[PDB]
């Protein structure tokens, strides 16, 4: 009865391993995609310098 | 992969702490020649037994 309950909490309780770090990844990309669009997207304004003058 | 619980060794613990026991077990009655050492192992032998030994 403590096999059968200690796998019954673990699966309640512990991560999935595979399925955590291949989620863990996934995020850990999209920040970059924000961080590489939020650079460009300082940018697009700095163009009305040139219509300025 | 969940790593906090191994359930396959510590189900493979149990089963190692049941053959050692009997092994055990079956020493005791080897070293001994007897079948009944404690009254356990048979409690209508064991008490046949002690009449039979009386007698």
């Amino acid at each position: 009865s403590s096999e059968n309950l200690t796998s019954a909490e673990s699966r309640i309780r512990d991560v999935d391993m595979a399925s955590e770090m291949m989620e863990y990844t996934k995020n850990n990309i999209l920040t970059q995609a924000s961080q590489a669009m939020l650079a460009q997207a300082n940018q697009q304004p700095q163009q009305v310098l040139q219509l300025l003058k | 992969m969940r790593i906090n619980h191994n359930i396959a060794a510590l189900n493979t613990s149990r089963q190692l702490n049941a053959g050692s026991n009997a092994a055990s077990k079956n020493m005791e009655k080897l070293s001994s020649g007897l079948r009944i050492n404690r009254a356990g192992d048979d409690a209508a032998g064991l008490a046949i037994s002690e009449k039979m030994r009386s007698q």
